[PDB]
RNA sequence: GGUCAAGUGAAGAAGCGCAUACGGUGGAUGCCUUGGCAGUCAGAGGCGAUGAAAGACGUGGUAGCCUGCGAAAAGCUUCGGGGAGUCGGCAAACAGACUUUGAUCCGGAGAUCUCUGAAUGGGGGAACCCACCUAGGAUAACCUAGGUAUCUUGUACUGAAUCCAUAGGUGCAAGAGGCGAACCAGGGGAACUGAAACAUCUAAGUACCCUGAGGAAAAGAAAUCAACCGAGAUUCCCUUAGUAGUGGCGAGCGAACGGGGAUUAGCCCUUAAGCUUCAUUGAUUUUAGCGGAACGCUCUGGAAAGUGCGGCCAUAGUGGGUGAUAGCCCCGUACGCGAAAGGAUCUUUGAAGUGAAAUCGAGUAGGACGGAGCACGAGAAACUUUGUCUGAACAUGGGGGGACCAUCCUCCAAGGCUAAAUACUACUGACUGACCGAUAGUGAACCAGUACCGUGAGGGAAAGGCGAAAAGAACCCCGGAGAGGGGAGUGAAAUAGAACCUGAAACCGUAUGCGUACAAGCAGUGGGAGCCUACUUGUUAGGUGACUGCGUACCUUUUGUAUAAUGGGUCAGCGACUUAUAUUCAGUGGCAAGCUUAACCGUAUAGGGUAGGCGUAGCGAAAGCGAGUCUUAAUAGGGCGUU
RNA sequence: AACCCACUCCCGUUGAAAAGGUAGGGGAUGACUUGUGGAUCGGAGUGAAAGGCUAAUCAAGCUCGGAGAUAGCUGGUUCUC
RNA sequence: GGGGCUCAAACCACACACCGAAGCUGCGGGUGUCACGGUGACGCGGUAGAGGAGCGUUCUGUAAGCCUGUGAAGGUGAGUUGAGAAGCUUGCUGGAGGUAUCAGAAGUGCGAAUGCUGACAUGAGUAACGACAAUGGGUGUGAAAAACACCCACGCCGAAAGACCAAGGGUUCCUGCGCAACGUUAAUCGACGCAGGGUUAGUCGGUUCCUAAGGCGAGGCUGAAAAGCGUAGUCGAU
RNA sequence: UUAAAAACACAGCACUCUGCAAACACGAAAGUGGACGUAUAGGGUGUGACGCCUGCCCGGUGCCGGAAGGUUAAUUGAUGG
RNA sequence: CUUGUCGGGUAAGUUCCGACCUGCACGAAUGGCGUAACGAUGGCGGCGCUGUCUCCACCCGAGACUCAGUGAAAUUGAAAUCGCUGUGAAGAUGCAGUGUAUCCGCGGCUAGACGGAAAGACCCCGUGAACCUUUACUGUAGCUUUGCACUGGACUUUGA
RNA sequence: UUGACUGCGAGACAGACACGUCGAGCAGGUACGAAAGUAGGUCUUAGUGAUCCGGUGGUUCUGUAUGGAAGGGCCAUCGCU
């Protein structure tokens, strides 16, 4: 029983070369270079699911700082004031109100201020 | 493999990978690494393990109603159509016929019949008893299984 | 609306990137096969001086090569078969013919059979040169047919030193010589390697070289083993047993007795079985052939063997191929018949020969020295054999029973012949394969031991596929009376067009969409505007990716590599833990104080065969004793073992 | 001078050439040079001796066998959880 | 680390707030072990290495089955399903084969070995085009002329770069017809392709006659065998 | 085929061996060379035209001569156990 | 030691020539000391001559350069392939910080890519290999001693 | 005066193995001491070398047809800078 490798080997190389679509030069058309490019792309994607959550908290916090100082308060003093009174609203929701619903953000900043913080 | 007695090139200095023979298994026309030789595939089965499987098969054939017992089964003159009519009375098409001794006439018929085999008590193996849809046995052959199989 | 100023900044790509669509190159993959590989069952096991194996040259209606033949040259004569086409293939055309008054074709027996080659009349650089003798025929400068090597054996004649007769010399007959894959019996005989170095030892009496024989060979009928009971020639298989031994007692080597089988057989020197060669008596096979059953309609289709419906044959039903898948279309198959003439085998009965050595074994048995062989390496070392040197007895005698002696037992050496069971396959036929399928399988599917390489010995490739059928593209146009194309035709299909099935990847292009000329690095990824396309007209799908956060390839080797340490230009194909025999442990089964057979028979995967192996008892170095035993003066102690 | 040789420079070094070329150099009646044919070879030959030469190969030629020598050493070793 | 920093954005004390990991919590999934009868509990980084469970390829049985010209294998896109190796369904191409399920058997899975064979890239349209005797016009032919033929001039060799024997080669010789490949460019030309033709001996050279070095060598002598040496003899030119 | 030399050879010199079937060399051997030679010859070794010369040591290791004594092989086999 | 010391030659002489003797470590056929002629032999010094040089300039041919035709090679993981100062398998185009900088050719030069080429030849290791030496070990061809055989007769000396 | 004894040995310490170290108690025979008792060398820790092979003294073993013997086993002991 002699087994020939032609059909199975070709099917396996085409799966890798389809994931390497859009890469530059030999990274999208030769198997040896495209195999390493696909592995490193998956290494980056695993790490950047952690970094996506970090990059978005930093963006919300920076926008909350800009909106609070327009009402006479810094970010660190507003967070302490919110925790003092009641509020559990996310940084994600807070950054949305700072840009879109500016009259609601002012009310929250004014209530956090009234907690003497 | 023929040829390949000498080194293709000297060991050092040519800038090529080391070679000792052109008939290497890594080369195009070279030999097979673990080439085969004619060997035997034949296991040992205990005499009693063989009989225990026959008892197990025959017991299951009765439970599944795939065994038909008749009082003697003989035909006169070798004619395939003579046997086909006889088997049609019992309503069997794919059948194994077991008798205490294979008659010449019954062997000459059923030789060209497609899904019919005529065997003997000592000639019927575990595979044939499972392969066919029905087994036809005579009372004289049933007595013969009891002596052989206890 | 005008001028001025400040701000802002679309489009415009020499060329590149990604995506998609079409091509090109290239030849993978799939499917296929006139070629290989390994077996089983048979055959017959040699050819050659009556000229072999192997060749050169020639031979055809027309050039070459392959096949066949040999100046009578793809053939001549006879028998036997058949039953209409034929003049071999690559490889086609044009011609000339052959014939039911029997061709081509197949088988048996004949005839012819150049030159070289053991090559054989003498030479020689193989395929060439030069001769002599006899018989017959021509008259010119020869023709035809036979002879002429060497050695051995036998025979006839002849005859040196030398009288005799010896060596020698001529003539007749008979034989040999050379080739061949293996098997067999002999002569000569390594090393690498292992011993984790290496001398003894091993590898191994292997590889290799040489010489003889045969279809087999060799060996074979006890001066053999056993053990006080017996067996009964030789050969081969399975066990005894990796035991007793042997061994720098290292690495290693390794029996026999006794059992189970295959085969069956002995006969002579007061002259036999047997074997050869003739002549006869019958039978059987081989070399060629002959007969050999049973199907129609319908649908799709270029074409049915496929769909649907109904039948028939069977000692013939998973054969091959026919326009796609056929028991009933063809060739076949089961089953029946067959041979003018050769071959072979077995069978009667007649002859000739051989066996054959004459008369029971003397330079023999035994011994001393040096070696070889026995599983046994000098060892307590028996036995066989012999290079050197010696050397008996005569059946009230001689050999052996592992130093040697005694007693018993058992054989009769120095003379022969003998089948079967056993080994091997270069070669021929049939059948088979959980073998390969064109980088595989033979090096070799194809004009391969070729092309090519080397002075030579020698080494040694690449290279398969149109289509069912050549129906292989008449004719027109561009072009050099080209190459190559555009039409037209053939075809089911020419993007099946001869470099012809399918036609992947690397690699190279054309077209369209988006991006790219102030911007620094493993080229990706998290986020993300804009533009283009499609339709569900935007919580959608596809293509691009301005800008921005992070981010120094893979393998190996290492304490540690982005490492400026190793490896890789890329693609496609191939490429590395197997098999046999002995074992131990685990899982899963069958039997169970028992379990299981090996060779071998076989009604052949059944059944038989229980010789043997393991278990049911241990202790001791052993004799031995035994649920005990060893140590010891010791039923004390202790070691090992026992429910 | 021819002929045999090979002292120097340069060029060439992927060469016109796997040892050459141009310009100079030595011997040139002799222990000379050369054609044809022949003899000696692998632990062997030959050597006015360099371990030189024996078919571009020499501190032991080439070829085929033992033979898949051996390699405590480098390299490589192929799907998934 | 840079910009920049002086009642600091330095240093010494004290205080309160915030940011900040794949740590912890929240929400949704998957798995290992143990206990109970699907729940509870705590685990789930990993090289050498040990243990467990699987995917896919070829062949054999199941299979005289089932699928298939209303289109098999293969190739090329799209969609979809699993934790993965992978599976499934379809458009186009292709034109005749494939193998469900569960078992059995392996030439069973490549990116590396300065791996082997074939094809194709980069260098790059870059180096080079082989003695630095040397060429310029006219005419003809032809699809096309720097190179072919002829003519008029110019250069080079001439103890050769001219003639002739031998060795070696083997048709390269001459003539018609050609230009794909060969010729380091083109070619109408050629030592290239096709087809014809061409070599005439008593005196030339061999053969025949003779021998040298040397070879072979009837008998012979020697040697485990193969064989060595050699006499008569007979080969061997230079 | 990176070394042409001071390296090798050389004429001359000396030592030593060899009486001819020579010493010596190639050959399991037959035989062949030396040599169809014969000590003014042949082999080996060193030195190296020519001139003047070549000194001391015989303890070591070689070679040559001696044969009294000591040691000493195969072989033989008294004696003892 | 050492470029010993003295003399000569030069403006200046580790080389050269002539001496001295303290010969690390000359020496008499592995010859000692001389020697005319000879040498593509080693060292030193003069005359002539000069692009050897100060210090290069111009000119002539063959390449290089451009156009037409034909058309290689080693190399190569993939490249969107800058400087500096640090860091770091310890000497960075690729990492950190920072500075510069529109995109692409052609003619030149070689500072780097630890540039290409050849599994370092130096060095060490392997219970590796060859070949060479000898008073290493164990053997052996050859040469030589003696016993027996081929191999006999007689006489004499002499031991038992 | 010979306890520098003979057969053992509960139990330990050390320790990859092969080796090593300590030892109450029992049985035989002893020596000292009136006796309880002490004694299996020396105040302790170095003074050493495996297996193979060969030799010597014993021996309820074996002993290749049988009775012996040779040879082997067991116990004691000898031969390694
Ligand atoms: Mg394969
Ligand atoms: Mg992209
Ligand atoms: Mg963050
Ligand atoms: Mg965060
Ligand atoms: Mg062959
Ligand atoms: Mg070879
Ligand atoms: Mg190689
Ligand atoms: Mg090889
Ligand atoms: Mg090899
Ligand atoms: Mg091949
Ligand atoms: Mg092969
Ligand atoms: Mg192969
Ligand atoms: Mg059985
Ligand atoms: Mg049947
Ligand atoms: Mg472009
Ligand atoms: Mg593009
Ligand atoms: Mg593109
Ligand atoms: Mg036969
Ligand atoms: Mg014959
Ligand atoms: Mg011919
Ligand atoms: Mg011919
Ligand atoms: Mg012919
Ligand atoms: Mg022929
Ligand atoms: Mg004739
Ligand atoms: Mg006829
Ligand atoms: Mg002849
Ligand atoms: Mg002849
Ligand atoms: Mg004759
Ligand atoms: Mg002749
Ligand atoms: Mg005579
Ligand atoms: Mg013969
Ligand atoms: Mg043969
Ligand atoms: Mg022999
Ligand atoms: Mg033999
Ligand atoms: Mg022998
Ligand atoms: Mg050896
Ligand atoms: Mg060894
Ligand atoms: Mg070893
Ligand atoms: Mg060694
Ligand atoms: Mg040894
Ligand atoms: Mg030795
Ligand atoms: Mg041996
Ligand atoms: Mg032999
Ligand atoms: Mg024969
Ligand atoms: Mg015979
Ligand atoms: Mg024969
Ligand atoms: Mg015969
Ligand atoms: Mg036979
Ligand atoms: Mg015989
Ligand atoms: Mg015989
Ligand atoms: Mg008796
Ligand atoms: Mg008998
Ligand atoms: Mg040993
Ligand atoms: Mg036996
Ligand atoms: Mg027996
Ligand atoms: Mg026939
Ligand atoms: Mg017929
Ligand atoms: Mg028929
Ligand atoms: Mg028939
Ligand atoms: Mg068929
Ligand atoms: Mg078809
Ligand atoms: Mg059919
Ligand atoms: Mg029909
Ligand atoms: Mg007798
Ligand atoms: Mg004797
Ligand atoms: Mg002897
Ligand atoms: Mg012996
Ligand atoms: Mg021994
Ligand atoms: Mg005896
Ligand atoms: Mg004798
Ligand atoms: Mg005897
Ligand atoms: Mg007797
Ligand atoms: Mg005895
Ligand atoms: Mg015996
Ligand atoms: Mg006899
Ligand atoms: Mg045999
Ligand atoms: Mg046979
Ligand atoms: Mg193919
Ligand atoms: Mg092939
Ligand atoms: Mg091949
Ligand atoms: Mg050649
Ligand atoms: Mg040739
Ligand atoms: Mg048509
Ligand atoms: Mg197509
Ligand atoms: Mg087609
Ligand atoms: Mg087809
Ligand atoms: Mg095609
Ligand atoms: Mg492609
Ligand atoms: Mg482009
Ligand atoms: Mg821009
Ligand atoms: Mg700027
Ligand atoms: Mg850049
Ligand atoms: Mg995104
Ligand atoms: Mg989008
Ligand atoms: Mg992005
Ligand atoms: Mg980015
Ligand atoms: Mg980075
Ligand atoms: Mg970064
Ligand atoms: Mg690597
Ligand atoms: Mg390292
Ligand atoms: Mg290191
Ligand atoms: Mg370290
Ligand atoms: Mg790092
Ligand atoms: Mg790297
Ligand atoms: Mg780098
Ligand atoms: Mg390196
Ligand atoms: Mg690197
Ligand atoms: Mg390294
Ligand atoms: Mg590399
Ligand atoms: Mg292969
Ligand atoms: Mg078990
Ligand atoms: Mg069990
Ligand atoms: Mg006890
Ligand atoms: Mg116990
Ligand atoms: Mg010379
Ligand atoms: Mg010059
Ligand atoms: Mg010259
Ligand atoms: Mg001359
Ligand atoms: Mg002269
Ligand atoms: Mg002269
Ligand atoms: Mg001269
Ligand atoms: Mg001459
Ligand atoms: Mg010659
Ligand atoms: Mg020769
Ligand atoms: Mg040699
Ligand atoms: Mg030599
Ligand atoms: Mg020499
Ligand atoms: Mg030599
Ligand atoms: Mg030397
Ligand atoms: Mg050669
Ligand atoms: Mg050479
Ligand atoms: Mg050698
Ligand atoms: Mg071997
Ligand atoms: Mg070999
Ligand atoms: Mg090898
Ligand atoms: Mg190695
Ligand atoms: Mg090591
Ligand atoms: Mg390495
Ligand atoms: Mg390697
Ligand atoms: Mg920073
Ligand atoms: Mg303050
Ligand atoms: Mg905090
Ligand atoms: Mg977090
Ligand atoms: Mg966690
Ligand atoms: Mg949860
Ligand atoms: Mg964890
Ligand atoms: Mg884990
Ligand atoms: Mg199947
Ligand atoms: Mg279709
Ligand atoms: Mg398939
Ligand atoms: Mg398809
Ligand atoms: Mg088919
Ligand atoms: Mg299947
Ligand atoms: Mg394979
Ligand atoms: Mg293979
Ligand atoms: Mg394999
Ligand atoms: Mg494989
Ligand atoms: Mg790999
Ligand atoms: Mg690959
Ligand atoms: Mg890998
Ligand atoms: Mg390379
Ligand atoms: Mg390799
Ligand atoms: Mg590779
Ligand atoms: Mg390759
Ligand atoms: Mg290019
Ligand atoms: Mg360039
Ligand atoms: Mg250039
Ligand atoms: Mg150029
Ligand atoms: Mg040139
Ligand atoms: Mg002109
Ligand atoms: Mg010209
Ligand atoms: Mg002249
Ligand atoms: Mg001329
Ligand atoms: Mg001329
Ligand atoms: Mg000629
Ligand atoms: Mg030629
Ligand atoms: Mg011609
Ligand atoms: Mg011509
Ligand atoms: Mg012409
Ligand atoms: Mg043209
Ligand atoms: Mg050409
Ligand atoms: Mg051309
Ligand atoms: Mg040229
Ligand atoms: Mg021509
Ligand atoms: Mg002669
Ligand atoms: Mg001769
Ligand atoms: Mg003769
Ligand atoms: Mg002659
Ligand atoms: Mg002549
Ligand atoms: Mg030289
Ligand atoms: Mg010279
Ligand atoms: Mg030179
Ligand atoms: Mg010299
Ligand atoms: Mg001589
Ligand atoms: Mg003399
Ligand atoms: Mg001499
Ligand atoms: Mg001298
Ligand atoms: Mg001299
Ligand atoms: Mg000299
Ligand atoms: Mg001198
Ligand atoms: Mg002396
Ligand atoms: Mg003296
Ligand atoms: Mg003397
Ligand atoms: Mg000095
Ligand atoms: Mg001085
Ligand atoms: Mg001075
Ligand atoms: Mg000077
Ligand atoms: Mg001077
Ligand atoms: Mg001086
Ligand atoms: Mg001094
Ligand atoms: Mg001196
Ligand atoms: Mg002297
Ligand atoms: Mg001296
Ligand atoms: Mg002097
Ligand atoms: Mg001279
Ligand atoms: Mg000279
Ligand atoms: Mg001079
Ligand atoms: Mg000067
Ligand atoms: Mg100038
Ligand atoms: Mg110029
Ligand atoms: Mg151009
Ligand atoms: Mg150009
Ligand atoms: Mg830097
Ligand atoms: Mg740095
Ligand atoms: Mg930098
Ligand atoms: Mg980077
Ligand atoms: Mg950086
Ligand atoms: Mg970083
Ligand atoms: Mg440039
Ligand atoms: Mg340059
Ligand atoms: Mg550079
Ligand atoms: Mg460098
Ligand atoms: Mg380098
Ligand atoms: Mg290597
Ligand atoms: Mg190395
Ligand atoms: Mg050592
Ligand atoms: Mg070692
Ligand atoms: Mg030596
Ligand atoms: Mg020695
Ligand atoms: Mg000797
Ligand atoms: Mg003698
Ligand atoms: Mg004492
Ligand atoms: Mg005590
Ligand atoms: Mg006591
Ligand atoms: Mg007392
Ligand atoms: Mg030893
Ligand atoms: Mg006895
Ligand atoms: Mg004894």
């Amino acid at each position: 029983a002699r087994v020939k490798r032609g059909v199975i080997a070709r099917r396996r190389h085409k799966k890798i070369l389809k994931l390497a679509k859009g890469y530059y030069g030999a990274r999208s058309r030769v198997f040896r270079v495209a195999k390493q490019a696909v592995i490193k792309a998956g290494q980056y994607a695993y790490r950047d699911r952690r970094q996506r959550k970090r990059q978005f908290r930093a963006l919300w916090i920076a926008r909350i700082n800009a909106g609070a100082r327009q009402n006479g308060l810094s970010y660190s003093r507003l967070i302490a004031g919110l925790k003092k009174a009641a509020i559990e609203i996310d940084r994600k929701v807070l950054a949305d109100l700072a840009v879109n619903e500016k009259a609601a953000f002012t009310a929250i900043v004014e209530k956090a201020k009234a907690s003497l913080a | 493999v023929s040829g390949g007695g000498k080194k293709p090139w000297r060991q050092k200095g040519t800038g090529r990978a080391r070679a000792g023979t052109i008939r290497s298994p890594i080369w195009r026309g070279g030999g097979t690494t673990f080439a085969a030789k004619p060997r035997s595939h034949e296991q040992k089965l205990n005499k009693k393990m063989y009989r225990a499987a026959l008892r197990s098969i025959l017991a299951e054939l009765v439970r599944l109603d795939r065994l038909v017992v008749v009082a003697d089964f003989a035909v006169d003159a070798p004619k395939t159509k003579g046997l086909v009519a006889k088997l049609d009375t019992l309503g069997l098409k794919d059948v194994l016929i077991v008798t205490d001794g294979v008659d010449e006439n019954l062997y000459l018929a059923a030789r060209n019949l497609a899904h019919v085999d005529v065997r003997d008590v000592q000639g019927s193996d575990p595979v044939s008893l499972i392969a066919y849809d029905k087994v036809l046995v005579t009372v004289s052959a049933v007595k013969k299984f009891e002596e052989l199989l206890g």
